[PDB]
């Protein structure tokens, strides 16, 4: 039935979607065309048959995680940088949970990911989980929790230069 | 979750200015304010791209990316990508 | 502007659910939980007045306002604009 | 050795050049113009050398509301009205009168709109004392309200 | 003119870092930022919230007839001809 | 809650504070703290350059192309066969 997620554009039929989240809710209604076409986040969406009303998106946008160069009093710390990716929303909408379209999104950022992972330099895909519901969904797909904070889940990308 | 008052010593201006917009929303000024922050609060959080570690931080993160992949995350993995799209 | 200015309360029930939530961006960022929800409050209450949906009452209206602001001001539109005032 | 129309902003148009005197406004259009008039907020305009996407000088437009206080009568009202955020020419073609030139683009454009919806007045944030002098100089006069602020009040009927 | 600012560490060290990645002392960094973020705030400003006698003095503004003084300078940013033009 | 307070001084002149505290009032905040977030929102921006890690305009076409192409069985298993 569905089609392959692709870039958001003003087309994309946004207005019937919802997902029981309303900050996810809100943010495809309000901030998604605006943030993916200013370069901030990317946005991706899946729709019905044919029909551009859309069911799932996601947005992934880079990030970098960073050794203090001082931590305390600027001591034998050098600039170093490492390149990563932040997976901020996933939702579905809430007519079409159970029909195992979240992981399908999961799935496609994650190849994704590993797409540039080539190109760029990037080494794991973070992601921020709030609830419990949606940190145990990452963990079950292979999200291991960070050392650096409790919130932050990551799938680390490890391949060659 | 229990119900303990947050105070608000806002400028009469900010105040002011929250309310004409409530109106415009059909929302009382508690149940604007406490939504909108709300919102931002988890799109500031879900939203956030810069970390800057300490060492033992950032030594506890390169090693997360350098570990062998155990017996248990290898299977999710599996079980990630052999689940076929309904789009595949 | 220049001038310091003068204050009035709100307080609000709030739950815990939200309130921890609430206060972990704001410690994120820095600020206070007062300090927090009231620049997220008026940032939202800003842009909702500023909505154009408040000026421009269809989706037609949208389609001259956004022709008009984006066709050059030649030779010709400045008689026009001009001839019409 | 001429100048182009104002056109709105293209990821194309070299920006690397243009260097008026003011770092705030040179820094406005080569970090936040294209995030910004990408994501409709404001609405960026810019002229370049006869034919270069050599940027020489821009401004930006952006909506405004003008709003009465609902603590005589507090009924909600509220005009619509333009703002002209920036507005800074290439210290190298300072003095050839674009800077007017560009000012009367906005006002054109500015009524254009008025017609369209029903925007009130072009409305414009005088920092320096000489940019006050500009703005006075071309029918700008002082709002009641703020007083770095001027208005060009467009009443079209 | 003394700015002194009373910071913490999870924002210092924040700020000492991209200051040194632009080849700028903290001092000259954190107020090339706040001049140009109070610039642009300035400078960016499209809501405006007046009272009954500001409104009215603007709606006074508004309806004021044109005086010969104003419009001769209409006239000279109408007349003037554009390089484009 | 509110973490471990250090300072840092400037000196700066009358075109400042008149600017940043206008901006400062404006928007109802200290001109301490008008600063603060100045400088943190620019120094998150550019500690989050791109070009600290795209590195040249033969990787921003690349990347793009990785980022907007769409996941076909064809490229899924072609970007698994580099994994690999």
């Amino acid at each position: 039935g569905i089609t392959a997620p692709t870039p958001l554009t003003s087309e994309h039929n946004l207005a019937d979607f919802c997902c029981s989240d309303h900050g996810m809710n809100e943010w495809l209604k309000k901030k998604a065309l605006k943030n993916h076409s200013s370069g901030l986040s990317r946005v991706y969406v899946i729709c019905i048959a044919n029909t551009r009303q859309v069911i799932g998106y996601y947005c992934l946008s880079t990030g970098s995680i960073q050794r203090n160069l001082a931590p305390g009093a600027m001591r034998r710390n050098a600039p170093e940088s490492l390149p990563v990716v932040v997976l901020g929303r996933l939702a579905i909408d809430q007519a079409w949970a159970g029909k195992g379209l979240g992981v399908a999104l999961l799935k496609d950022a994650v190849y994704r990911t590993m797409s540039i992972a080539q190109q760029v330099g990037v080494r794991a895909l973070i992601v921020h989980a709030l609830d419990d519901s949606v940190r145990n969904f990452y963990l079950k797909y292979a999200f291991v929790p960070s050392p650096f904070q409790s919130l932050t889940l990551l799938y680390p990308i490890t391949l060659e230069l | 979750s229990k119900e303990a008052p947050i105070n608000i010593r806002a400028k009469a201006s900010q105040r002011d200015l929250i309310d004409m917009a409530a109106n415009l929303v059909a929302k009382s000024r508690t149940d604007f304010m406490l939504d909108a922050a709300c919102r931002e609060a988890q799109d500031i959080l879900l939203d956030q791209r810069l970390f800057i570690l300490d060492d033992e931080q950032y030594d506890a993160f390169l090693a997360a990316l350098d570990a062998p992949i155990t017996a248990e995350r290898q299977a999710k993995i599996n079980a990630l990508m052999n689940r076929k799209s309904p789009w595949e």
